[PDB]
């Protein structure tokens, strides 16, 4: 699935209504002042991220908004749309759930993290719900790996999960609540588990090291 | 003078700085093989059948985009030359489809004739073939893009020759596609011309579908009365009857192009 | 005496002394540590002495290239000719196995944010843009806040840390791709353009972002660019082999007891490595079947060469790998290996840009190969294809992404050829 | 003050809005320096 040529529809065609409130438009006129003049087409990528956020997806409507404030050529824009994957271009769920399944998070049984979603939502991959709640797509590596299995959902990490400790954030996340980011296994980031190897000891106070000539 | 002494298989030619690779060949009678490359266009470097061996050197460089260093040795001929064109060609007859019979290129094409000069006499993909949708860009060029190979000669053509931004790639990958992304029409007064720089049948006269073959086709050299440029033409005819009609190159007149209403 | 013995790198030598995040890590947490002390001192010395520390220290590019960051960042000292100068730092951290960058910014982003006053002062640059992919959208705000920190602080600016050096960070975030952690193709998305690489000739030395200069330098690479000039190049070279010299961050995944990211020295041995900070490999280190070192575009090496290998450059190279960006992927028997290698070049076959032939229309050939390995839905004679596949996408394709997906496939048919072959004939016999 | 290795300090991320980012850099427009000039609004121009 997941064509990358437009059809116009009822819902989703050039004459669909969109436009950032003016709060989005004060972001914008800094952003543009980010990269030299005259190279103002730079701000494609971050307005289209500014957009997205505002809806939650890229309506055809939507991308030629940014083409004619940035006055660039409209096919420029959906050159950056379809090329980066974290640009919606079909309504997505409220909870865009993401498992990664590389290998690092394969070794570590991801398998069953993907299956779990999938029975506590009775979605397969791709999918969105019928609430439209939830979407859940398998993606690559987020950056992770040592975390390993994990997911991200909107903008969070959820990392180190097991099958009941996923369900749980599904659980939470289908009351209304902000589940709270970072490892579900006892450990807080990166350091072992099982108690610290390195950095046990107070850090140097400033100064420490500096050679003579400076 | 400021001229640079390179070798060309050993053969002494001198070029000006900033001369590429390709063009130092071409000062001495060699042609290098080419998809992405246009003499009158931007530098892709982007197909990759122009790679090139340079003597004392461990890789094969792009001869369209690298600029030629003095005293280079381009072996345009030695046998880790002829494997990267052979490995290259290997790559774009992958997912080409099985449609010379039926394709309007078939004669005249490129990806033929560059196949059987410097690639190998068969293929060892098992596979699959990609299958891509045709697209409607108007009534004059047709389009079957099953057949793109992805040189991105239209793009380029389109937004400096034309100046119509309005063609581009989508998507990323073995996926990736040339098109306009939504129903539109690239109607332009130079429209015409993306027909012959496609070197492959993607892109295909529509009023000339499927009337001819290019090795039965007279080849007469005539003038164009369109218009007062004059542009120089070739009219192809067949059992007395005009068949279509070409540019014909004249640097001081119509570079290599000409209008839709004389094409 | 040099050693011969790396490892137990004493904490007081460690550059990133807040890796877990256990310890305050705004301006105050950062100054009480050792960052931005002396700063000033540091820039008045001039681009050569600050580009001489990096150069006598040894140090070599840790984005997984691995080339001398001395030499690198001197292309930039040439005087101007009319255009803007830019150090563009890439955190674009996408590398299958490879965790260490994000722990930099979310965790020490006032010592990446010294780093680029020290290399942009270096370089001459007028700026720095730091290139955090998508998906870290929590660690770049972090790395924002620190930015503001030092703004309100007169650490950068106008005026920087009052050497009336001016200098300015911008903080970019990618919309997502693998690709974009490319030096060239990273540009182009800052221009706005698609993710790309841009063939060379030019250099972005010469023609960079926005077609200015540029030089583009990892997270790692930058990070610890102060404490070099602050505690000497001679005290960095000390560790490591000659050539090799410094302190690596490992990322050690997969099958190992506890997964980490733990600093440690160079040249240290890959058993040594796992077995004191990852709490050896699950189930004993006879366990152990085959380990990728340096994440995932480096061949895997079988057990018998991860007894005696050290954890370096050269080393490794002389092992038929890299050390690539040192992000360790531990395999156990209970691997599947060929699904392992399967499933990387399904990564790559997503990733790739699609620009260039080789790429685009082979590794989706290699990665539909692999997919009938695993089932065994193959022929021997169809192994010493893929291998000649391979070697031509490795070297005719525009950027090196090409390359790093042919390394894997070789080194699994180096290596595990029996296992190839073995599950060939499980399935003939069983589809008959 | 007293030395505690056993507390996570980056507490600061479990409540970031989804405008978080752009805002911390719209807050850092006044201290930009004034960016260079290409010479021309664009390079169609
Ligand atoms: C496909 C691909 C992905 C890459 N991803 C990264 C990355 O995520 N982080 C990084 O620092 N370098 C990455 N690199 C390497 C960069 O191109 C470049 O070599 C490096 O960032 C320059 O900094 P250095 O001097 O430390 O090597 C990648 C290269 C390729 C081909
Ligand atoms: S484009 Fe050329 S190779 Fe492809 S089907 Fe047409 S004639 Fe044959
Ligand atoms: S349609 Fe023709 S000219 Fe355009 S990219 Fe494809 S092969 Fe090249
Ligand atoms: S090798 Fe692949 S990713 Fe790299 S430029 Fe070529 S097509 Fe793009
Ligand atoms: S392999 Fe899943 S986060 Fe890296
Ligand atoms: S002709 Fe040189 S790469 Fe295409
Ligand atoms: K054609």
């Amino acid at each position: 699935g997941a064509l990358f040529v437009h059809r116009d529809t009822p819902e989703n065609n050039p004459e669909t209504p969109f436009d950032f409130t003016p709060e989005n438009y004060k972001r914008i006129e800094a952003i543009v002042k980010n990269y030299p003049e005259g190279h103002k087409a730079a701000a494609v990528l971050p307005v289209l991220d500014l957009a997205q956020r505002q809806n939650g997806w890229l309506p055809i409507s939507a991308m030629n908004k940014v083409a004619e404030i940035l006055q660039v050529p409209p096919m420029r824009v959906y050159e950056v749309a379809t090329f980066y994957t974290m640009y919606n271009r079909k309504p997505v769920g409220k909870y865009h759930i993401q498992v990664c399944t590389t290998t690092p998070c394969m070794l570590r049984n991801s398998d069953s993290i993907l299956e779990a979603i999938q029975k506590k939502l009775g979605i397969k991959v791709g999918e969105t719900t019928p609430d439209k709640l939830f979407t859940l797509i398998e993606v690559e590596c987020l950056g992770a790996c040592v975390n390993a299995p994990m997911v991200q959902i909107n903008d969070n990490y959820y990392e180190d999960l097991t099958p009941k400790d996923i369900e749980e954030i599904i659980d939470e996340l289908k009351a209304g609540k902000i589940p709270k980011p970072g490892p579900r296994s006892g450990r807080f980031s990166c350091e072992p588990a099982g108690g610290l190897t390195s950095l046990t000891e107070p850090p140097k106070g400033p100064g420490f090291g500096v050679q003579a000539g400076l | 003078s400021n001229l640079i002494e390179v070798f060309v298989d050993g053969q002494s030619v001198m070029v000006e700085p900033g001369t590429t690779v390709l063009q130092a060949c071409e000062k001495v009678g060699m042609q290098i093989p080419r998809f992405c490359y246009h003499e009158r266009l931007s530098v892709a470097g982007n197909c990759r059948m122009c790679l090139v061996e340079i003597e004392k050197a461990p890789k094969v460089v792009a001869a369209c985009a690298m600029p030629v260093m003095k005293g280079w040795n381009i072996l345009t001929n030695s046998e880790k030359t002829k494997k990267a064109r052979e490995g290259v060609m290997e790559f774009l007859l992958a997912n080409h489809p099985l449609d010379c019979p039926i394709c309007d290129q078939g004669g005249e094409c490129d990806l033929q004739d560059q196949s059987m000069m410097f690639g190998s006499d068969r293929s060892r993909f098992l596979e699959g073939k990609r299958a891509v949708e045709d697209k409607n860009i108007g009534p004059l060029v047709k389009t079957i893009m099953t057949r793109c190979i992805q040189c991105t000669r239209c793009i380029r053509f389109a937004s400096e020759i034309a100046g119509v931004d309005d063609l581009g790639t989508t998507g990323r990958g073995n996926d990736m596609q040339v098109g306009t992304y939504i129903e539109k029409m690239f109607m332009s007064e130079l429209s015409g011309n993306i027909i012959d720089i496609c070197p492959v049948g993607a892109l295909t006269s529509k009023p000339y579908a499927f009337t001819a073959r290019p090795w039965e086709t007279r080849k007469t050299e005539s003038i164009d009365v369109m218009d007062a440029v004059g542009s120089n033409i070739v009219v192809s005819t067949r059992t007395g009857e005009v068949m279509r009609i070409l540019p014909r190159m004249h640097e001081d007149i119509n570079e290599e192009w000409i209008s839709d209403k004389t094409r | 005496p040099k050693k011969t013995s790396f490892g137990s790198l004493k904490d007081e030598d460690r550059i990133f002394t807040n890796l877990y995040g256990r310890h305050d890590w705004r301006l105050k947490g950062a100054q009480s540590r050792g960052d931005w002390y002396k700063t000033k001192e540091i820039l008045l010395k001039g681009p050569d002495w600050i580009l001489g520390e990096v150069k006598t220290s040894g140090l070599r590019g840790r984005g997984g290239a691995g080339f001398p960051t001395g030499l690198k960042w001197s292309f930039m000292n040439k005087p101007s000719d009319g255009r803007p100068k830019y150090l563009v730092v890439n955190a674009d951290e996408g590398e299958p196995g490879t965790c260490k960058d994000r722990e930099i910014i979310r965790h020490d982003p006032h010592k990446l944010v010294e780093g680029c006053l020290v290399g942009g002062r270096a370089m001459g640059a007028r700026a720095a843009y730091i290139y955090i992919r998508g998906e870290f959208y929590n660690e770049a705000s972090n790395l924002q806040v620190a930015i503001r920190e030092a703004y309100e602080a007169g650490l950068i600016g106008k005026n920087a840390c009052g050497s009336g050096y001016d200098f300015d960070v911008f903080v970019v975030r990618g919309a997502g791709a693998y690709i974009c952690g490319e030096e060239t193709a990273l540009i182009e998305s800052i221009e706005g353009k698609q993710g790309k690489p841009r063939l060379k000739p030019p250099f972005p030395a010469d023609v960079g972002v926005f077609g200015c200069p540029t030089t583009v330098a990892n997270v790692e690479t930058v990070a610890v660019s102060p404490t070099i000039c602050r505690r000497g190049g001679a005290w960095f070279a000390s560790f490591g082999r000659e050539r090799n010299s410094g302190t690596k961050l490992f990322n050690i995944s997969g099958h190992v007891n506890n997964p980490c990211t733990v600093e440690e020295e160079m040249s240290v041995p890959l058993k040594e490595l796992i077995e004191k900070h990852a709490g050896g490999v699950t189930g004993g280190w006879d366990n152990l079947l085959a380990v990728i070192p340096g994440g995932s575009s480096t061949p895997l090496i079988p057990k018998s060469v991860c007894e005696t290998v050290l954890m370096d450059f050269d080393a490794l190279i002389q092992a038929q790998t890299g050390l690539g960006t040192a992000a360790v992927i531990v395999m156990d028997r209970s691997t599947d290996i060929v699904k392992a290698i399967a499933r990387l070049i399904e990564f790559y076959k997503h990733e790739s840009c699609g620009q260039c032939t080789p790429c685009r229309e082979g590794v989706d050939w290699m990665n539909k190969v692999m997919a009938r390995f695993v089932r065994g839905d193959a022929r021997p004679a169809e192994i010493d294809s893929l291998w000649e596949i391979s070697k031509q996408i490795e070297g005719h394709t525009i950027c090196a992404l090409g390359d790093g997906a042919a390394w894997p496939v070789q080194g699994l048919i180096r290596h595990f050829r029996p296992e190839l072959e073995e599950r060939m004939q499980q399935f003939a016999q069983q589809h008959q | 003050e007293p030395f505690d290795n056993t507390t996570y300090k980056n507490l600061q991320h479990h409540d970031y809005s989804t405008y978080t980012f752009l805002d911390l850099n719209l807050d850092l427009s006044k201290f930009r320096m004034p960016q260079p000039s290409s010479g021309r609004e664009s390079p169609r121009h």
